[PDB]
């Protein structure tokens, strides 16, 4: 879910901006 | 931006320079 | 006064491992 | 709600449990 | 109150010129 | 103004330097 | 003989500690 | 008064609470 998107593969500052309240 | 696999502790420290005064949470489960 | 901006990192540092499978829930406002 | 005590004071691997996810 | 503004961040004369009578 | 992150005798005393003979209230409470 | 201006910057010491968390009131007028 | 006694005379940290916030 949260990690596979950023950890397995790469993740971007915006793709990551959804992981904030 | 810096983009790589992001796992372990190294990531939990990422939302700290990107998330701001708002707040956050952490889910270890992939 | 104490700087949590710095101080917290060590802490926001610690929330991850000690938390494990659960992860944490932070709020940089209170 | 911990960030104001666990800063100038000391809490480790047993007191902070209170605020973890 | 005043702390979030002035101790956590820097406060200028007129920013606290509101804190008095 | 001396622009700084003031706390302790660094703060409230300074008010009486600028806040005048009117008075003041101290809210340590965030 | 009677320097409130000094009494005020010295007392202001004892005002903050005793009432550092409850805070305090002052009116230099008075 | 507050400016009368604590100044020509010293005050004890207990009575100090008489004039607190
Ligand atoms: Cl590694
Ligand atoms: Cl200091
Ligand atoms: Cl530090
Ligand atoms: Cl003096
Ligand atoms: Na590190
Ligand atoms: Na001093
Ligand atoms: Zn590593
Ligand atoms: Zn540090
Ligand atoms: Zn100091
Ligand atoms: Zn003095």
């Amino acid at each position: 879910g949260i990690v596979e998107q950023c950890c397995t593969s790469i993740c971007s500052l915006y793709q990551l901006e959804n992981y904030c309240n | 931006f810096v983009n790589q696999h992001l796992c372990g502790s190294h990531l939990v420290e990422a939302l700290y320079l990107v998330c701001g005064e708002r707040g956050f949470f952490y889910t270890p489960k992939t």
